[PDB]
RNA sequence: CCGGGCACUCUAACGGGACUGCCCGCGAAAGCGGGAGGAAGGAGGGGACGACGUCUGGUCAGCAUGGCCCUUACGGCCUGGGCGACACACGUGCUACAAUGCCCACUACAAAGCGAUGCCACCCGGCAACGGGGAGCUAAUCGCAAAAAGGUGGGCCCAGUUCGGAUUGGGGUCUGCAACCCGACCCCAUGAAGCCGGAAUCGCUAGUAAUCGCGGAUCAGCCAUGCCGCGGUGAAUACG
């Protein structure tokens, strides 16, 4: 049981934060406990939309979100008639008064998250686990990328014995502090029991 | 002799606001005392990595603030036209007390 | 020390006698890195020697060093079964180390209770050729040279 | 006129004012066998002054702020150092062989957690 | 070396049960999970039970055990 | 962390020195930072994700 | 000596005032 | 010089000399002498008639002291232990009063300790 | 302190600097030795960072989760007790056995932190904890704060002591609805063991060990002699 968080690792570089906003003593842990409640629903419902990321800017009750999607439809609406209720949903939790953006996935075949689900799900749907492992690796690094790399956790197939599985590809370093890896991670509820997901992708360096 | 203080958790979020301060009312007021960085205060917070026993683990972790000043004395108009609405950074907060 | 042969850290030299020796004396008698009442004690101790001791303190010092360098000692070593105590040469580097700790040990093995003074007085009994750190040297010296059997074993 | 030198020491800054006259030196205000009033290690801060036949022709007026009065008679002595070096800048060739143009760069170890000093290391029994 | 105050501490369950009885007198017995509270004059010649955290012992309190607190003669723990 | 004893919310402490932090995710009450509202557990796994603005990693 | 709370030391170690180590 | 209940403390300090009284330490030393204006200095074989007699009136006659102050202490303690008092049953049990450990340390009130048989293999380091 | 002044210290942001780059020596090369300059070197000093895997390692008691079990209850509320028990055994520590020391007074250098009912200036009542009053601070501009070891002067005079503070009696403060069980603090009295520790055993290679005090998190208060961190003074030794 080694090796820290890829992005909590590099967030002075290669990585900015999901929040980021001023504050302080009185407010902070209140103006953050919100913050959770924010990304609680988002990953609730847009599931089918494809989350990967949910950005919460602030300056004053006008909070920014702007949550990234690999089908920027699915959230939006008919004519935009979701992100009616949706935009409105979130006023029913922060009086705050905030605006809600949309930003589409340019390849969710380079989205640590999307890839990690991608996989977290055939697996619930159950799909042979090595195989679905490979594909994954193939489409990211199929798709650009200097590197890829999954990780299924255990009871692979239901047996038994826990195992973890693998796959990789390519320059994947977790040690070189400047990679810009993505790190996503995906669970799996089943019928026998939870199965961690793991996604790695490397992209450029500097 | 208008005290603007701004503080920020990127050192960059700051040099870049207060610095756009400095540069607008330069040119309606005095001239600024320059952007003056002033001490910054982190909080540590120090914790077991894993759950469960294990009490040398670790790893630290610090919410570092950072703080600046600026001050434009002779106040006029224009200084409070060319910064009054003109700001653009997110990851900062200001108070100003003339 | 597996890799290198770990060199001798050299220290500043005596802010009165500008003799480097002195500097050894005075971490020897120093303890908690409280090395000015070290420094103290031995000057004043310097001054105990120029009073009852019509001679410079710094060659009264000098020759106790010299009388308590013992150079023969036993170490110990397993050679078939037992463990033979061979009796071998002392580095000068190891001498001096070995004197000067005596020293301050034997000097603060006396009566006196003036930290100040046992060390005067040590060190004087020491140039004479008597006090309890000059024992421990001839005790050295006679531990080996009546082990001088084993030391066929020269190490 | 003046001549100037900073100096610093395992967290400690001194002004060192170096000034063509007798060769007293004010620390902080109270005189140099005033501040260091009974430290056996005081005459250390001047020894790049014997070094060159100064003292005894020069002046100090100096600030000190940081640390301890040992660190501070190691900044001090550097400060002294680099002052006398904008005076002749010749000096180097004899003041540098010593060592005084150097920076301790000796500080404090952190403290690393598991331990109870940076090394020191908690002990254990019938491990 | 105790101390509380300015203040003696009492709850009043006990406090207004006990000299409510002193109205007619005494009584015969009583029972308080109060161990919290310091002993008043008012007290005296009672016979208040308190509780070990699981019984009620009866407690018979006298003027040589007066500014104390009830509990301090209800055992808790079993030893021996 | 049982639904039943996260009844800290409750205020009515009847006296408020019965009131207790409590972590604001997971209920883990034993060692919950103020500054947060957060457990060391989740403090350390928010800081990881990026979360926690400007909480980045300590180093000196 | 650091143990004996009613002394400078004592007073000191255990990070208070009193008598022996008066505010001033 | 004699003071009191069968005092003698000689050839010290006056304030050191009346700390060897039962109910005298540092604190009433300096004060005793304070008031009775000694100095706390003078060696007590050094003192005076007239000093000697202000400090055997002053002390005796302002503190309880000797026999009579261990007649008190015992007494009190004889009564918290009559009463069901709890503080009173840690003295009858021998057992620290203030409210300390005795599963260790508690030596300076049990006395030495008294080893029995035990249970090895159960890593009781 | 005042005007004034950014030089200096510093504050924090950026830029430079080290690469065996230059000189001599050996080498096929990598590089080893030596020397100059330099604040600094040959990885300049300390962190973050832990490979494929191992131990059926640890945690379902943080949280998550398969299966099993309980549902007037293996759920829930409450008051009180318990987690603080002791004939004993061990681990990690604190304080100490003293004169390179202890006590009183006077006087001097630090860093990193924290502060809204919160830090608490200063003044008053109290031996004191602390209480009353009340300024500033929203905290490089006010407070915690005194750094301690240290320097100077005095006392102690080798004694279980002006060492050492356990234990116990009494008085009292403070938080809190409430301090019997079971808080910390103050003052008086008490003043224990301990005079340097058997077999055995632990740490640390330099600003390290050793020693000295300072802050923080948790937190009403606090059992902190713990933990995380700060700076002060500052060694010995390494043949092998
Ligand atoms: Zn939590």
């Amino acid at each position: 049981g080694n090796k820290i968080h890829p992005i909590g690792f590099r967030l002075g570089i290669t990585r900015d934060w999901e929040s980021r906003w001023y504050a302080g003593k009185k407010q902070y842990r209140h103006l953050l406990l919100e913050d959770q409640r924010i990304r609680g629903l988002l990953e609730k419902e847009l599931y089918s939309a494809g989350l990967a990321r949910v950005d919460i800017e602030r300056a004053a009750d006008n909070v920014a979100v702007t949550v990234h999607v690999a089908k920027p439809g699915v959230v939006i609406g008919r004519g935009g008639e979701r992100i009616r209720v949706l935009r409105e949903e979130l006023a029913k939790l922060t009086g705050k008064n905030v605006a809600l953006n949309v930003q589409e996935v340019q390849n969710p075949n380079l989205s640590a998250p999307l890839v990690a689900q991608r996989v977290a799900e055939q697996i619930e749907r159950r799909f042979a686990v090595r195989r679905a492992i490979k594909q994954a690796v193939q489409r990211v690094m199929e798709s650009g990328a200097k590197g890829a790399k999954v990780i299924v956790s255990g009871r692979i197939g239901g047996a038994e014995q826990a195992r973890t599985e693998w796959a990789a590809q390519g320059r994947v370093p977790l040690h070189t502090l400047r990679a810009n890896i993505d790190y996503g991670f995906a669970l799996a509820r089943t019928t026998y029991g939870v199965l961690g997901v793991k996604a790695y992708i490397f992209l450029g360096e500097v | 002799k208008i005290r603007i203080k701004l503080r920020g958790f990127d050192h960059k979020t700051l040099d870049a606001s207060a610095q756009k301060i400095v540069e607008a009312a330069r040119r309606s007021g005095a001239q600024v005392s320059g952007p003056i960085p002033l001490p910054t205060r982190v909080r540590r917070f120090t914790v077991i990595r894993g759950p469960f026993k294990h009490k040398d683990s670790r790893e630290h972790f610090e919410l570092r603030t950072h703080n600046r000043l600026v001050d434009i004395i002779n106040p006029n108009r224009k200084t409070i036209e060319q910064l009054m609405t003109l700001d653009l950074p997110t990851g900062v907060e200001i108070e100003i007390k003339t | 020390a597996r890799r290198r042969r770990a060199e001798v850290r050299q220290l500043q030299p005596d802010l009165v006698y500008g003799d480097v020796l002195v500097t050894a004396f005075i971490n020897k008698i120093m303890r908690d890195g409280k090395k000015n009442l070290a420094a103290r004690i031995f000057y004043d101790a310097c001054k105990i020697i120029q009073e009852k001791t019509g001679q410079e303190p710094l060659k009264v010092f000098k020759q106790a060093v010299e009388n308590v360098k013992p150079r023969m000692e036993v170490r110990s070593r397993r050679v078939g079964g037992a463990n033979y105590q061979v009796p071998m040469e002392v580095s000068p580097r190891r001498q001096q180390s070995l004197a000067l700790r005596w020293l301050v040990q034997a000097a603060n093995q006396r009566p006196e209770r003036r930290a100040a003074v046992r060390i005067a007085h040590e060190l004087m009994d020491a140039a004479e050729g008597k006090g309890g750190a000059v024992k421990k040297k001839e005790d050295v010296e006679r531990m080996a040279e009546a082990n001088r059997a084993y030391a066929h074993y020269r190490w | 006129e003046q001549y100037y030198g900073t100096g610093r020491r395992k967290e400690a800054v001194a002004r060192v004012f170096l000034r063509p006259g007798n060769g007293k030196v004010t620390v902080n205000g109270q005189d140099f066998n005033e501040y260091f009033q009974g430290l056996v290690r005081a005459v250390a801060a001047l020894e790049p002054l014997r070094a060159v036949d100064a003292l005894g022709r020069f002046d100090a007026y100096i600030t000190v702020r940081g640390g301890g009065k040992s660190g501070q008679i190691d900044a001090i002595k550097l400060g002294i150092a680099r002052a006398l070096v904008q005076y002749n800048p010749d000096y180097r060739a004899k003041l540098k062989p010593l060592g005084f143009l150097t920076r301790d760069a000796r500080v404090v170890e952190r403290k690393k957690y598991g331990k109870h000093k940076a090394r020191r290391a908690p002990q254990y029994s019938k491990r | 070396p105790r101390s509380l105050k300015k203040g003696v501490f009492v709850d009043d369950h006990l406090l207004e049960k006990v000299l409510e009885l002193n109205a007619k007198g005494e009584k015969r017995l009583i029972k308080t999970w109060s161990r919290r509270s310091t002993i008043v004059p008012e007290m005296v010649g009672h016979t208040i039970a308190v509780y070990n955290g699981k019984q009620h012992v009866p407690v018979y309190i006298t003027e040589n055990m007066v500014g104390h607190k009830l509990g301090e003669f209800a055992p808790t723990r079993t030893y021996r | 962390a049982r639904k039943a004893l996260i009844e800290k919310a409750k205020r009515t402490p009847k006296f408020k020195v019965r009131a207790y932090t409590r972590c604001v995710r997971c209920g883990r009450a034993r060692s919950v930072y103020r500054f947060f509202g957060l457990c060391r557990i989740c403090l350390r796994e928010l800081a990881h994700k990026g979360q926690l603005p400007g909480v980045r990693k300590a180093s000196w | 000596g650091k143990g004996d709370r009613r002394t400078r030391r004592g007073k000191i170690w255990r990070g208070t005032y009193g008598k022996y180590r008066p505010r001033k | 010089a004699r003071i009191a209940g069968v005092e003698i403390p000689r050839n010290k300090r006056v304030d050191v000399a009346l700390t060897y009284i039962y109910g005298i330490g540092k604190a009433r030393a300096k004060e005793a002498l304070e008031k009775t204006g000694i100095n706390p200095a003078t060696r007590v074989k050094d003192l005076t008639e007239a000093e000697v007699v202000r400090l055997r009136e002053y002390v005796e006659n302002t503190w309880k002291l000797e026999g009579e102050l261990r007649a008190e202490v015992a007494a009190n303690i004889k009564r918290l232990m009559d009463i069901g008092c709890y503080r009173g049953l840690r003295h009858r049990r021998g057992l620290p009063v203030r409210g300390q450990r005795t599963r260790t340390n508690a030596r300076t009130r049990k006395g030495p300790r008294k080893t029995v048989a035990g249970k090895k293999k159960a890593p009781r380091k």
